DNA sequence: AGCTCAAGTAGTTACGCCGGTCAT
RNA sequence: AAGACCAGGC
DNA sequence: AACTACTTGAGCT
């Protein structure tokens, strides 16, 4: 239905991707003193929006809580130790 | 992988409380936190015990011989 | 709990905290030869060798 | 899809950013030495100058690029046709092999058929172009 | 990033994380940050044995 | 502190403009080349020294 | 620097430009080779003056003109008098050269 | 080549969205150079938006 | 420069001198064709370029979404929808002035203020 | 990417510089089998090959011209020729294969 | 350093 | 026939300590 | 029993 | 993967 597209790295070059679907859209006619300071959406050229930024992660980081709050080089470590913890690898 | 008798942290028994809990949900339709509270699970040490158990035994049981 | 070493509460280690099963599987075969000479699976003792 | 050869095309550009002899030569599969692009064109099916510059440059008003090509034209000024073109690539015995390395080795993708000489030529042109497009900081 | 207007020489584009860890990085910030650390991890995994040669 | 987290925010905003400012003043050729450096390089050299002192 | 002159700002420069290797290539905006067969006038406008004002206090009809940069002559600091002076003595008696002011 | 492409472009792109030229193919228009990239290739990593 | 070829056998043009009459000729070394000089200019080097900053700007340059939007107003049509960039001359020593195109004309106005251009 | 080799690719490969001074046509790709002496050809399953150290591969036939057997191809679990591709929740629990 | 500044 | 000068081409050596799987 | 390869540890 | 050693090649009297 043309509501979503498969963008390879090459085609990517010539598109404009919006992060948050919401915020990066409606006009403007204060803010919370806690959240992270966000820049803007000063543009209307957008061609595509991000399903969700937390999708740029792969299996590893996906289990890491608030990976957006640690020193990146650490996340990279846990990214490895996970493949070394205990649990259940199958039920059979 | 079955319910854990007694809480690691403090020690209070908790084997029986499994069915009571998994029940106060399905039927009496009460949210987690509350179920526990009436089941008598006060401080988080034992709280986390129940509220975090993932009963695998069920799936294991689905196997044949 | 100094220098990345941590203290773990024995008491709850007993109540089964962080205990884990460990499996292993040694395996073998009974090799042969196109020249009918086969191996064996028995409970050997003495016997000339 | 089909065998899958692993031979690459080299469209060099001698003469450092100074010396007077800034020529353009390219490497072909199985050929010992290298050939100066002009010949590669006449050996292809384009024999006159400016018809060669036809393929490389797409804007008669771009003297810089064209200039660059000049010295190159002079390189091949000694071979004036398709006969000799396919020759200098080392009689009758040698000329025949020349063809081969162009219909089955030269920019083998596109197609290794026959009557498409033209097409590969526009590429080798689009290539010699891409080369300069940089050697002129663009 | 493709999430940016061409020729943006500003800091929010060139990799300046204005946020604090207590607050949390935005995708962009979070990414650059990774590319930065990634360089770090690199030599800690290269200078590790070449340093040992020079030592030897 | 409640207000310190603010006092900082605006030390990045102002620092942001002391950048937007020298970017305007560069996108006009209204700056001279510090001997030995490229007009561009000299642009960075300031942006960098601006964000750093801000962050500091 | 040498013993004396220490905090001599201009003395610094005065040595810089006596060491920092500067070549004709770094001050030339462009070079062209025109066809001018008359060694007493040009086929070029913005050159006329530069001929007449250079005959008071054999050659080839082939010309070679160089257009040096202004801002580039203030940086490495240079002079037409010098620049050419050098050029001239480089080739010498087998290359007549001229220049504006 | 192609004469006015602006449309050649927003036609292929409408062709993919109905699903008549596999959602897997890549089409890039580089106006800033005047070229049209076509990719069917096997091994191009892609994400959805 | 903008040099020339030749009718007959479309080739490169080499120059020769009109000794006895003092003037410039151009020619061919494949046939015989010969034409007088178009201009006294023969060769140029140009070390400090400035041509190629306007880099191919098809009208469609208002359809490349990856480009920025400025709300100024061209020096002619007085619009308010312009796109821009920096020289395409990839030279580590270039400068950073903005060239603007208007969705209502296709002009080439800058932001500069020490020089002036029309190209 | 696997199905793409079986389904299509695999064909184009057998059919190119084939024909010999004897040609080849469509090729057949059956499901898992176990050709052992002292038994017919047991229709094989993952969880077994696993335990018995075997090979989860099936047969390859080609309509050769003057039908014919040519090699055993190792299938990819959870693919298409792998029975798992269909079986549902309950279906699997019976093959001892963890869902 | 890398993740703090240039110089750092 | 012969000689200096530059370039090519040849070749070499590199890294701390500590379970699985395959096959001659 | 010796080797090779992959994996992983500070 | 980068250098540095060693010997060779081509330009030049
Ligand atoms: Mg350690
Ligand atoms: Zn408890
Ligand atoms: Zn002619
Ligand atoms: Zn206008």
């Amino acid at each position: 239905e043309g509501l979503v597209e498969y963008i390879d790295a090459e085609e990517e070059e010539s598109i404009l991707i919006a992060m948050q679907p919401e915020d990066l859209e409606p006009a403007e006619a204060d803010v919370d003193p806690a959240k992270r300071i966000r820049v803007s959406h000063h543009a209307t050229t957008f061609t595509h929006c991000e399903i969700h930024p937390s999708m740029i992660l792969g299996v590893a980081a996906s289990i890491i809580p608030f990976p957006d709050h640690n020193q990146s080089p650490r996340n990279t470590y846990q990214s490895a130790m996970g493949k070394q913890a205990m649990g259940v690898f199958l039920t059979n | 992988m079955i319910v854990p008798v007694r809480c690691f942290s403090c020690g209070k028994v908790v084997g029986d409380k499994w069915e009571s809990y998994l029940n106060l949900l399905q039927e009496d339709e009460l949210d987690e936190g509350t179920a526990l509270s009436r089941l008598g699970l006060k401080r988080y040490c034992c709280r986390r015990m129940i509220l975090t158990h993932v009963d695998l035994i069920e799936k294991f049981l689905r196997y044949n011989p | 709990n100094q220098e990345d070493s941590m203290i773990m509460n024995q008491s709850s280690i007993d109540r089964g905290l962080f205990r884990s099963l460990f499996f292993r599987s040694y395996m073998d075969q009974e090799k042969k030869y196109g020249m009918s000479i086969t191996e064996t699976f028995e409970k050997p003792q003495r016997t000339n060798t | 899809k089909g065998s899958r050869f692993i031979s690459t095309l080299q469209v060099k550009l001698y003469g450092r950013e100074g010396s007077s002899a800034r020529t353009i030569k390219a490497t072909l599969p199985y050929i010992k030495q290298d050939i100066p692009i002009v010949i590669i064109f006449r050996a292809l099916g384009i024999i006159p100058d400016g018809e060669i510059l036809e393929h490389i440059c797409y804007d008669v008003n771009d003297w810089q690029m064209l200039e660059m090509l000049k010295p190159c034209v002079e390189d091949g000024f000694v071979i004036q046709d398709r006969e000799t073109a396919l020759d200098f690539i080392g009689k009758e015995k040698r000329i025949q092999y020349a063809k081969d390395i162009l219909q089955k080795e030269f920019l083998p993708h596109i197609t290794q058929l026959e009557g498409f000489e033209s097409r590969k030529a526009f590429f080798l042109g689009y290539m010699i172009n891409r080369l300069l497009l940089c050697a002129l900081d663009r | 990033l493709p999430h940016f207007s061409k020729d943006d020489y500003s800091p929010e584009s060139k990799g300046f994380v204005e946020n604090s860890y207590l607050r949390g990085l935005t995708p962009q910030e979070f990414f650059f940050h990774a590319m930065g650390g990634r360089e770090g991890l690199i030599d800690t995994a290269v200078k590790t044995a070449e340093t040992g040669y020079i030592q030897r | 502190d409640g207000p310190t987290m603010r006092e900082i925010t605006e030390t990045i905003a102002e620092a942001k403009k002391k950048v937007l400012d020298v970017t305007k003043e560069a996108q006009a050729n209204l700056l001279t080349a510090k001997h030995g450096m490229t007009l561009r390089e000299s642009f960075e050299d300031n942006v960098v020294r601006f964000l750093n002192e801000a962050r500091d | 620097l040498e013993p004396g002159h220490a905090a001599d700002q201009e003395q610094a420069k005065l040595i810089r430009s006596a060491i920092e290797h500067t070549t004709l290539k770094s001050v030339t905006i462009a070079s062209e080779i025109y066809y001018d067969p008359d060694p007493r006038s040009t086929v070029i406008p913005e050159d006329e003056e530069i001929i007449q004002l250079h005959f008071s206090l054999q050659q080839s009809p082939w010309l070679l003109r160089l257009e040096l940069d202004r801002a580039a002559m203030n940086d490495k600091d240079l002079t037409m008098g010098q620049v050419g002076e050098r050029i001239k003595q480089t080739f010498k008696n087998d290359l007549f050269v001229i220049w504006s002011e | 080549v192609h004469r006015n492409p602006a449309r050649l472009m927003e036609t292929l792109r409408t062709l993919r969205r109905k699903g008549d030229i596999n959602p897997e193919v890549s089409m890039i228009r580089d106006i800033r150079e005047k070229e049209l990239k076509i990719f069917t290739d096997a091994g191009r990593v892609y994400r959805p938006l | 420069t903008t040099f020339r070829f030749c009718r007959d056998c479309n080739n490169m043009l080499y120059p020769r001198e009109d000794k006895e009459n003092n003037r410039l000729l151009f020619e061919c070394r494949t046939c015989s064709y010969v034409e007088e000089a178009g201009s006294p200019l023969v060769y140029r080097h140009e070390l400090i370029t400035n041509i190629g900053e306007t880099a191919g700007v098809v009208q469609d340059i208002g359809s490349d979404p990856t480009l920025p939007r400025s709300d100024r107003e061209c020096p002619k049509c007085h619009s308010r929808e312009n796109v821009f960039f920096q020289s395409q001359q990839r030279r580590k020593d270039t400068s950073m002035v903005l060239f603007f195109v208007c969705l209502s004309c296709s002009h080439i106005f800058t932001s500069d203020q020490k020089n002036k251009r029309t190209q | 990417s696997f199905n793409q080799f079986v389904d299509y690719t695999l064909q184009d490969i057998i059919c190119e510089d084939s024909t010999l001074i004897i040609s080849f046509g469509k090729i057949y790709v059956t499901k898992p089998m176990v050709n052992e002496s002292d038994g017919v050809t047991h229709a094989l399953y993952p969880q077994e090959a696993r335990l018995r150290n075997l090979t989860y591969s099936s047969g390859l036939f080609v309509d050769v011209k003057k039908k014919v057997f040519i090699g055993r191809l190792p299938i990819m679990l959870r693919s298409k020729n792998c029975y798992l591709s269909e079986a549902t929740e309950s279906d699997l629990y019976k093959l001892k294969e963890c869902p | 350093n890398p993740i703090w500044g240039i110089g750092c």
